[PDB]
Order: structure tokens, then sequence, then C-alpha cells
């Protein structure tokens, strides 16, 4: 860790407001929806999410699109998806570590 | 071990000085010299600890 | 460095460096909630703003609060576990109310602060009931001395101060504001509300909105405590 | 209810380890200085605050008891301001029944008689905090230190915090029967200055006196005027 | 809460009192004290454990305390708990003296006193008092005492006894160098002065490390007193002078 | 009369310091006898910053006006008289100076001696490498090579042990 | 001695701060003092940057709670 | 060992002793409580343990006060105790000041009570969250919620049990804020018929209270022939 051989700490932590917004835009762009998708109260409800978990946030409101057996997403299923991997969020240790 | 330091460190300030005779001056540097480093050594062994 | 020796972790007795672990947890469950606040004293005002996280529509946003009015011209804002900062408040206008019974005039703030502290230090140092993790602001203005800001934490420290944070991001705000009052007076007018929203919205990076945070204030002019309107907050917002 | 046991408790070589522990939190407390002279009593000790934001003269160390006696601590603060209280309450108790100020020899044994009972009795754990307790009774200044243990010694001049071990070996240099009160002052000073890690400002350091005319905390002022010096 | 309770007040399988042993052991570190009994008074020489070049002095003793105007006592072990006992030592021959009106014997006190220690390690759940006494006195009954106390509420009365630190070797000194029944006050001073400088290995008798108080009876009055820094050195050089004169 | 004596303590200050900048020895000399009583009317700490100040400020220009040993010899005997120790101390050292400018050699020894005797009694490391460096610099004036070598590497370890300001060390080099 | 260096910048400061660093650490602090002028488009360090650098790579540990000294 | 009682502090400074209650909490049925225009309504998820038990056994719905309800869930025991204790709070407060207690001084006072319980080793936290509601003219329709740790706030409409996600989420669709109690008794029904799980639970009894203008200010059990018509209207929903 010596600033000679990694001279510069890059810290990535977890997304703040924009930056989950600007995550679910990335992840549901590709998604064929139908209505109005209000990102924002999705961001509300992932507070403590992670990339992987906002990316898991669309995956799973596809598979309740496919369960339905819809070809479009929809705001409710984005909701639900959230919810489900906020429930699943449990199981893990919240804590970050520094360099020191 | 430290006295037997101090009489190496004082032959080598003679030496530096480049007189074939060891001084009561440089005995007085070479027990300054050691008994310092080992008083930092025992500073950092604490500090280590704490 | 973090040596153990039989319940130190468990009890508020000392570590054998001579440290109480339990109340050290107390500081990290402060963290808990998410919110941060600053509070900030100006020449002749006193300002208190903090987070106001709404999780979803379903909630009554107008119950959610961290604004209390200890007395007619005392008001804190609380951090922390949300049922240990109630129950704080409850003591602290009980103890505020029972000093105006008993001597005749109204609690000063450093007073005020001083009994809560005074509670909490029996708290760490009985093992009987672990610590509140929780975190009080007071503020008010002293008859001849002008505003006063003061923060009283788990352990039972009390320091006044100029300008404070606590929370999430109270080593950033505590940066934020010391280079602010390093630089000629960290605000000396009525528009002490704006260093404040800065300084909140600077370390979080939000851009507030209206109802995305709360005020409070007490001048010389009018001493009793206000809290702010979503209205007047907006007009603050704008403005800076 | 309340833990009715003991949390202090002899270990097998007979040391009390809580009262050992307590006595590292006070070691690892702030720097502190107490010097008799002799005609009066100075104590002074570091108040280095975290940052600017702090108000230096929101909360003091050198607190009043009485008209003749103050003391100052070095460890937790919040214990300081218990015993402070507590310490208060006993002289105005002496002074209801004997219509006198309370010795400061007396206040001194009042005071350790409890912190003596926080390592007997039950559920408590010791104060990890050390006084000093200075005085003028009889016409001779008085000088004590009380321990968490329980335990007060008298002394004519002694320090307490981190690097006590060197701030004693200094004060017993410097230290002279017939100093006079602006000497030990000014040594009181210099005491703290000897580990002090930054430059010293009338905001950055407390004193206190107490000589005839009775104890008071020097003002700021005066306390940049010492330090000038 | 069961589990953090440390349990002081119970029995171990070899029924012993474990808190009780290891204050005893505390008690075995402190400061030497010494007692004799002579014909004519008893004294107390306590080792002066305290020694630094800014401690003041203070009071008349640091380690001899009075109780009434016919007994004194001297501690060892933890100070502060010395202190408490030392309190309830006073009160206890005040209350004595209100309801009879005659001073306490000395026997009764000691009993007292080792009661309330009794009840500690018995019942209640806190640490036992560390701390050991030695009590001289004088009564009606028994003319001149002493005696000492343990934190397991036992005493005994003695004709010359030690505790603290090097406790073994001033025991089996006094026991050999003793002569009961023809010791005056000044040879049991002497006694005292050659058993403290052998026990306390550190150095030798610099008469700042030693304080000494004895008990006499004067004109029908128990007198108590502290000797003087000028007569402790006196009796120093005559031991430094006997010892060479030997040799 | 406290304002008053604050505004003029202030005064002399101001007036001294203006002196002192302007040059007028003579002045700056009267200043410093007129401030006598002034002691009983201000703090012991500020008639000593005071009485500090006043000399550094006329010591710092060089005019050999005479004067200076006479008004050192009265201020070290101000300084006893109010039991300042460490006042003396440095106004010793400052006088071992003034009388090695004034081109007086044997006598200033005995009192480097006995202020290197007090000051090692004590261990102020400041004074005690200055004064080692001053009784060097007057043995080397008279010429007593292995001695002043010797004085010197003494300062030297003294300093080793002591972060010495930039002036403190450029003299030692 | 090779950088540019404008004249607002005091070392002196940055010497007198007690901060336990080593040779690398000061080399870094210039570094991105460096880093930053390049970055703000100046071939030109100022004190400015030197500060911001300083806080940087000397970065503080956590701070020990006040309840305690 | 740091989630054995509630006067320790976890090393990241939380107390499992709550936690877990709230666990407990989180496998009883649902029960939801939705606040409108004109008052506030209560239903519960009753599941029937077994056909032996007579019709209104194990209630989850009381009146602390001839103007307040409460809809509980989690150990039922603890329940019980807390609704002894708020009727105990209720007529304490009319006995000292003569009015009946403000439903947000009451659920503060309740939550304090409760909050007591989460600090010493002494006792263990209620495993049980219950929603206190209640209607006045001068202060209209009021609806509050109250955690194991004691937390209460101010809800338009809150879930509390196993189901809590899907019911929050079906009640966001409601607009009850324009709705009277009349409407929003079937919306109620109709939303313990979705979250509910036949698969698992074998049958359930639903249970329905409401508190408004149309009662006049007193809560009471919805009257027969209405929840007959909930209940029809829920069954028929669900296609």
């Amino acid at each position: 860790l010596r600033p000679g051989r990694l001279d510069r700490k890059i810290h990535i932590d977890l997304p703040n407001e924009q930056a989950r917004l600007d995550i679910l835009k990335i992840h549901a762009g590709p998604i064929t929806k139908h209505g109005e998708i209000d990102y924002e109260a999705i961001v509300k409800l992932s507070d403590g999410f992670n990339g992987a978990d906002l990316r898991n946030v669309c995956t799973e409101a596809g598979m309740f699109a496919i369960r339905a057996d819809h070809d479009f997403v929809v705001q409710e299923d984005f909701m639900k998806a959230v919810r489900k991997v906020a429930d699943s969020k449990k199981l893990e240790s919240k804590l970050d570590y520094k360099p020191v | 071990a430290e006295v037997k330091g101090v009489c190496t460190e004082a032959g080598m300030y003679a030496l530096r000085e480049r007189r074939v005779h060891v001084t009561q001056e440089d005995f007085e540097m070479a027990v300054a010299k050691v008994m310092q480093k080992d008083s930092e050594k025992n500073m950092s062994i604490k500090k280590l600890w704490k | 460095r973090g040596s153990s020796a039989g319940f130190d972790r468990h009890i508020t007795i000392f570590s054998p460096e001579g440290r109480l672990y339990q109340v050290e947890y107390a500081f990290k469950a402060i963290n808990q909630g998410g919110l941060t606040s600053v509070a900030v004293r100006g020449k002749d005002c006193a300002v208190i703003v903090t987070q106001k996280k709404v999780p979803d529509k379903l909630l009554d946003s107008s119950t959610v609060t961290h604004l209390f009015k200890i007395t007619e011209n005392i008001g804190c804002v609380m951090t922390g576990m949300t049922a240990d900062s109630r129950s704080q408040v409850q003591r602290a206008r009980y103890e505020a109310a029972n000093w105006k019974y008993k001597y005749g005039y109204e609690i000063p703030v450093d007073m005020l602060c001083k009994r809560i502290a005074d509670i909490s230090q029996v708290y760490t140092q009985n093992a009987e009931m672990r610590p509140l993790g929780c975190c009080m602001i007071l503020i008010g203005i002293d008859e001849e001395q002008g505003p006063q800001v003061y923060k009283c934490d788990p352990a039972g420290y009390y320091c006044g101060f100029k300008a404070t944070a606590a929370g999430v991001k109270q080593t950033e705000s505590t940066s934020f504001l010391e280079k602010k009052v390093k630089k000629k007076f960290d605000w000396t007018f009525e528009q002490t509300v704006e260093t404040a929203i800065t300084c909140l919205s600077t370390v979080l990076s939000i851009d507030f909105k209206p109802s995305e945070i709360e005020v409070g204030v007490v001048t010389v002019e009018n001493p009793k405590f206000r809290i702010l309107t979503e209205a007047e907050i907006d007009a603050h917002l704008v403005a800076l | 209810r309340g833990y009715s046991f003991s949390l202090t408790t002899f270990s097998p070589s007979g040391k009390l380890v809580q009262i050992e522990y307590a006595l590292a939190a006070v070691a690892g407390g702030a720097p502190s200085v107490g010097i008799k002279a002799a005609n009066g009593v100075v104590l002074a000790t570091e108040k280095k605050q975290k940052s600017i934001l702090y108000d230096e003269r929101s909360v003091h160390k050198v607190e009043p008891i009485t008209k003749h006696i103050g003391l100052v601590y070095s460890g937790m603060g919040p214990d300081y301001r218990v015993l402070v209280h507590r310490a208060r309450k006993l002289a105005q108790q002496y002074y209801l029944v004997y219509q006198e100020p309370i010795p400061t020899a007396q206040l001194v044994q009042r005071v350790a008689s409890v912190m003596q009972e926080y390592t007997q009795s039950g559920g408590v754990r010791p104060f990890g905090v050390s006084l000093l307790i200075c005085g003028w009774n009889e016409g001779r200044p008085y000088l004590f230190q009380s321990d968490p243990s329980g335990a007060y010694f008298a002394w004519k001049a002694t320090a307490m915090g981190k690097n006590y071990v060197n701030g004693k070996t200094f004060l017993e240099k410097r230290y002279n029967e017939d100093l006079e009160l602006e000497d030990a002052i000014h040594t009181a000073i210099l005491t703290l200055k000897e580990s002090f890690e930054g430059q010293m400002t009338e905001d950055n350091i407390e004193v206190g006196i107490c000589n005839e005319a009775g104890f008071r905390r020097l003002t700021p002022t005066e306390v940049k005027d010492y330090l000038a010096a | 809460s069961r589990r953090y309770d440390s349990r002081t007040t119970i029995f171990s399988p070899e029924g012993r009192l474990y808190q009780v042993e290891y204050a005893m052991e505390a008690i075995g570190h402190a400061g030497t004290c010494l007692g004799i009994l002579a014909n004519d008074g008893v004294l107390l020489a306590a080792e002066r454990r305290n020694i630094h070049k800014l401690l003041d002095e203070v009071f008349f003793s640091e380690k001899i305390y009075k109780l009434n105007e016919d007994m004194a006592c001297s501690v060892a072990g933890i100070t502060s708990d010395a202190n408490v006992l030392t309190n309830e030592l006073r009160l206890i021959a005040q209350r004595y003296l209100l309801q009879y009106q005659e001073p306490i014997p000395c026997e009764q006190l000691v009993t007292a006193l080792c009661d309330i220690k009794q009840a500690y390690t018995q019942f209640g759940g806190k640490r036992p008092f560390g701390v050991s006494l030695l009590y001289i006195g004088w009564d009606k009954h028994y003319g001149f005492q002493l005696y000492q106390s343990d934190p397991s509420g036992n005493y005994g009365g003695w004709k010359a006894t030690c505790i603290g630190n090097n406790s073994a070797a001033a025991v089996s000194m006094l026991k050999q160098d003793y002569k009961e029944g023809e010791m005056t006050l000044k040879s049991a001073l002497a006694l005292a002065i050659k058993v403290l400088n052998k026990t306390m290995d550190v150095s030798k008798l610099s008469a700042e490390k030693v304080e000494i108080a004895t008990l006499t009876r004067e004109n029908g009055k128990t007198v108590i007193r502290v000797l003087k820094q000028k007569e402790v050195e006196q009796l120093i050089k005559k031991h430094e002078e006997e010892e060479a004169k030997a040799e | 009369d406290e304002e008053a004596v604050q505004v003029k303590e202030q005064s002399i200050l101001e007036l001294g310091s203006l002196l002192a900048k302007t040059g007028q020895a003579a002045e700056l000399g009267g200043l410093l006898k007129y401030v006598r009583p002034f002691l009983n009317s201000i703090s012991k700490a500020k008639a000593a910053r005071l009485v500090r100040s006043l000399l550094d400020l006329f010591l710092d220009m060089e005019a050999a006006t005479g004067q200076e040993v006479e008004l050192c010899l009265e201020c070290i005997e101000w300084a006893k008289s109010e039991k300042r120790t460490f006042l003396r101390q440095a106004l010793e050292a400052r006088l071992v100076s003034l009388y090695f400018d004034t081109k007086r050699y044997q006598e200033a020894l005995h009192l480097g001696s006995q202020l290197l005797r007090e000051l090692k009694k004590m261990d102020d490391k400041a004074l005690l490498v200055e004064v080692q460096l001053l009784e060097s610099k007057t043995y080397h004036a008279l010429s007593n090579l292995p001695k002043a070598r010797a004085a010197l590497t003494s300062a030297r370890t003294t300093a080793n042990a002591i972060y010495c300001p930039p002036k403190l060390q450029a003299t030692l080099d | 001695s090779k950088m540019n260096l404008s004249e607002e910048v005091d070392l002196e400061d940055y010497v007198a701060r007690p901060d336990k660093i080593s040779g690398a650490d000061i080399n870094s602090i210039c570094q991105e003092s460096g880093m930053l002028a390049v970055r703000e488009n100046r071939y030109i360090v100022l004190a400015k940057d030197f500060e911001k650098a300083y806080k940087t790579v000397i970065k503080k540990d956590e701070q020990e709670h006040e309840f305690y000294k | 060992g740091y989630d054995l009682s509630a006067s320790t502090f976890s090393p990241d400074g939380r107390v499992f002793q709550v936690e877990y209650a709230m666990k407990a909490v989180e496998n009883s049925s649902t029960a939801i409580g939705i606040r409108c225009k004109d008052g506030v309504v209560f239903g519960v998820e009753k599941l029937v343990l077994s056909k032996l038990y007579e019709e209104g056994s194990n209630k989850r719905l009381f009146n602390v006060d001839r103007h307040v309800g409460m809809a509980v869930a989690g150990l039922l025991a603890d329940a019980r105790s807390l609704a002894d204790i708020a009727r105990e709070e209720a007529s304490n407060f009319r006995s000292n000041f003569g009015y009946n207690i403000p439903l947000k001084h009451l659920a503060d006072r309740v939550a304090m009570y409760v909050h007591a319980y989460t600090l010493y080793s002494a006792v263990r936290p209620f495993g049980c969250s219950f929603m206190l509601g209640s209607y006045s003219v001068n202060d209209g329709a009021q609806l509050y919620m109250i955690d194991p740790s004691g937390v209460s706030y101010g809800y338009w409409g809150c879930a509390i049990g196993k189901a809590r996600q899907a019911a929050k989420t079906e009640i966001e669709k409601l607009q009850m804020k324009e709705m009277t109690c009349r409407d929003i008794v079937k919306e109620v029904a109709k939303i313990i018929y979705i979250v509910h799980d036949e698969v698992k639970d074998k049958a359930f009894e639903l249970e329905l209270s409401w508190v408004g203008e149309l009662t006049n200010g007193r809560h009471e059990i919805v009257p027969k022939d209405i929840r007959e018509e909930a209940e029809k209207y829920a069954k028929e929903s669900l296609k």
C-alpha cells in the first residue's frame, strides 16, 4: 500500500441516489417497457443497494413478467422486484473496510 | 551487548577521524549512539505493543 | 490495542487498555438510521437542519420528523435510533419543566444539555442497562450570551459548538463547516440557513427539493423555536 | 433492578484488574499538572480541542468547589462532572453542620470515600478519573491527588496523564521548596509544554490558582499573559 | 444476571474461599507492618512504602491511625479499603463509649470489626476487604495488648508479629530473638529496628521509610506517640554501631 | 484605573518599539529607567514580559553606547529581587554574549561556567547549547583550540537531542 | 527543485505539520500536486494544489472518541 | 454471544434481541389498516388453526378506548398485555385531564412503554406489532403503528405480518385520501384475500373493524351484513 507502488487508492462506494438512478437507467434501457416507469420510487426503495442488486431488480421484474406471460414490464413488476431483492439483502453483512 | 557494541563504535569513530587510537570523546559519542539506538528500539517495541 | 479480558465487550467495564467498548458501539449505532444533521450558530441566530427520508408514499410525512420543541425557547434535533431519541426528548422536556417550576426561570440551554449528559453518564457506569444510541443537539437564545448550540453524545460528552454535524457524514460536514468557520465567520446573518443547507447538500450530493429537509431556527428578535414550513424552505433553496 | 454483585474482583496474584484498567484510562488521558508554591497552589491542564468548531469556553476543566478549593482531572470528562457535583454537595453538607468551609484534607477524604464505594458496590465500574485538589486552609496551601482506587496522596508537585513519567521527572529536577507562586505558574506551564505536540495558545490550555484570596480560574487574558514570557 | 456474576462467596471443590485466598495474597505485597508487645508498652513499626522527593508530609502518620484515647492500628493492603475499616473502627469504639461510658476493651473492638469482615465473606456478593490490620492498646482487663486481623475475619492476639512483605522472614527472626515476659520498650524498639533492617532488602533504614508509634501509660492516662525523625535516626545509628561492634 | 494602566502599558511598549526602530539608544535607556516603578502596577508576568521585550529591542541593535553592561546588571538585579530565576538565566546568557562582544574574555569565562553548571543541574537544553557554543567561541578567541573543540562537540551532542531553530542550527554550523 | 512551484507555495507549513510520513509519502504529495495542476491545465503548481494533495495523501486515521482525555 | 440480551450493543451497534423480536412478528398472518377521509378501517387475516375453535376466538382487534381501535400481529399474549396497558393509559388520561386522549398522545405513551423493554436484561422486547386508529371531528382520522423497538409513526395505509410487502404493494393503488369508509371496507377485504396464500394455509376468517363519522367516532366491529358484502366482493374480484 506504500505510495510508491499503489499511488492512488480509489474508493468505489455504494451508489448514491443519483448513482442508483443512473445504474437503473443503464440496466433497464434494453427492456421492453409498457407505461410510464418512475425510477425515483425504485431508487427510494433501493437504499443500501449495489450495482448488482440494481441489475437484479430489472432481472426480477422481467422474471415476474415472464411468469405472468407478458411481453413487457410494468412499474408494478419493478416494485415487486425491488421488494424481492431488498428481502434477499438481509442475508448479507453490510460493512465496509478501509486501507488502514 | 551494549558494552560490546560501544567499543566497536568508538573504534569506528576513531577510524573516521583517522587516528590509530580511540579517544574519550570517541567513547562518549559511541555511548551516545548505542544507548540512544537501544532506547529507540525499546520505544518502537512499546509503540508496536500499543 | 484491541485486547479483551472477560465481558468488557458485553457490558460497560474497562477493557485492558482502559476502553468502554459498549460505549463505542453506542456511537456506532447512531449511524444505523442513515441520516445526517447540521447545526450552525449565527451572529444573532441558531439553525438546525436535518435530512428527511420518507421510504414510500404510504407513510404520513407529517409525523416523520426529527425536530422537537423542548420548551418555548428551546428546540432540538435527534439522530440515531428512533425510539431512543424520543425517550430522551421526553426526559429533556420533563427536566426543563422541572427547572422552571423549581427555580422560577427558564432553563439555560447549557444547563439542559448538562442535565441530559449526567443522565446518560449513569448508563455508561451502571451495567444493568445499555447506553442510548442517539445524539441530541440543542439550540436556544441565552439572555446575556446570544445564540447557543450544544450537543451531547452517548458517553456523556456535551461540549458546546459553533458549527456541528451528527450522523453518517459527520466527518465530511465537520470539515466543510470548519473551512467555512475559518474563513470569516461561518456566516454572520440570518441567511446562516444557506450555509447549513449548502453544507448538507455538499456532503450527501443531494440537491434537495423542498420536501427532503426540515429546518428549525431561533433568532434574538424572535427567540421562540420555530419549524420553517416547506414553502419557506423552498424559498431558501431557490435563493441558493 | 440493578446488579447487586461487585464487578471488581481479586485476581489470582492479588491484583484488582478493574482498578488497574481504570488507571490505564487515566494514564491515556490528557496531561495535568499541580504545583504547591510557598504562598499558593496552581493547577494547569491541556485543553486541545479536536477542531476549530469546538467552543473553548463552553466547558471548563478547572472547576471550583468552594471559595477556597478547586480541582482538575485527567481521564474521562463525564466521570469528572459526577465527582465535581458530589464534591460540591459534600462541601455544602460540611458547611451546613459546622458553619465553616470544609478543610481541603477533609474534602479529599470524603471524595475519596465516594470513589472507593464504586470499587466495591454492585454493578458499577471504577471512576476512570484521577483528581488533583488544591486548597488554602489555616494559612497554608494544600495539594492532593485522588485516584480511581480511592487512595489519596499529598503532593508538593505532580503530574498525570500521558507521559506523566517524564512530567514527574521534569518536575523533580526543577522543583524548589522556596519557589514563588509566579515561578510556580511559570514552571507549571513549562511542564505541560514538555509534551504538547503543537503551539500552545490561551485557548489550548487552562490554569487555576489558589491563595489567601481564594481559588479562582485564571482568565484567558492572563493565561496568554503568562504564556508570552 | 447469572452470566456476569463472579460468585465471590462460594466454596471451591477443596472447600476453599478463593476470593479470601487471593485477598490475603494481595496483602502479602503491601508495606511491612510490625508489632511488638513489651512489659511497659506496645509499639508499631511500619515500612513507609511511599517514598518520593515530591510527596508532602501531612497528617501525623501515613499508616498508623488513632482509634481511641487508648488504641491505635496499622494497615496493610488496599489503602482505600483500610480507610473504610478505620472509620468503622472509630464508630464502633464511640458507640460502645456512648452505651457504657467506658472505653471499649481492645479485644471487643477487634471482634466487632472482624464480624463485619466475616459477613462480607459469607453473603452479599461483594468482594472482601483486602486489608489486614494490627491493633495496639491498653485496657483495665488485660493491660497492654497486640492483635492482628485478616480479610477472612479471623483475628488473634500476639506478643510480636508481622504482616506484609517478607512477613515469613520477619516472624522467623522475631520468634528466635523475642524474650517473652522480659522485654522493655527500649529493647522492643531495638528489636523492631533490627527486624526492619533485614526485612526491607531494598536499601537500608534511611529513617524516612520507617514510621514507629509507641503506646504507653503515663500518670494514669494512655499516651500514643509517633517517634520523630531525630529519635528514629538515633535508633538506627545505635543499631549500626551494635552491628559493627559484633563484627 | 485598570483601563488607564492598560493604555499606559500599551503606550510604553509602542514608544519603546518605535525608539528601538529609530535608533535613539539614549532615549531607550531613559525609557527603561522611567519604567522602573511601573513594576508594581502590572502583573508580575507582564512586568517581566515588558522588561524582556524592551531589553531585547535595545540589544537587537549594536550601538556600543557603554550602558549595555550596566543596564543588563540592573535588569538582573530586578529579576533577582522579583525571584524570576528563569529570567535571570536568560539575561545572564545574554550578558555573557555582550561581554564577549565587548572584548572581555577572561572575566566572562567564570560566569559562563557558573551558568553551565546551573543549567546542567537543571536541563535547559536551549540555553545550554547557546552558552556552550558561546564559551567555545570565547575559547577560540583565546586560542585554546582543543578545549574549544571539546566544547563544540559537547554543544553538538546537546543539540542532536532537540529541534534546533534555523538560527541556532546555522550558528552551530 | 524539479517542479515549477509558484512563489505562493510555502513548504515550511507542510514540513512543520506533525504527521509521520515517509519519503514515498512526500514524493506522492508532490506528484498529486502536479497531477492536479495538469488536470486544471496549468504548468505551475499552486499552494491550493499542495494543500489538497497533502489532504489526499496523508489521510488521517479514524479519530478516537472525545469522551476519553 | 452478542445477541443474548437487550442491554448489549453488537460490534456494529445493533440490539439483536430487538431484531429477533421483529422476526417473530414476521411469522404471523398479515393485518392491514387503511386511513380514509371519513375514518379508519382495520382488517385481519385470522387463520383457523383448528376447526374446533369458536368463531371470534383469539380476536386480534381490540377497543383500547371507546374511540380508539387496535390491530395486532405476532405473539398474541404480548399483544393482549399491550392492549391492557393502552386501556390503562387511556383511562388514566380521562381521569386526570377530563377528556378523551388524543390518538397521537396515546400512541406516544404506549410506544415509550414498549421502548422501556429494550434497555435492560431484566426483561425482553415485546414480540408484536400493532396499529392504533381513531377518528374525532376536531382531529379527524388518525392511524399509527408501533414496532417492537418502540418506534411510532403515522400512516395512510399500513401492513404487518407475513405478507407485509405484498399487502403494501396492493395498498399503493387504492388512493385512499379521497375515499369513504363504506368503499374502503370492500377494498380492505379485497386486499386480504389477494395476499393470503390458500396453498400454504388451510383457511382463514376475515375480521373487520372501523371508526369514523359513520360510527360517530366510536370504534366498533363492522356489521355482519357489511362484512358479508365485502367478503362477497373480494371473492368475486378473485376471478
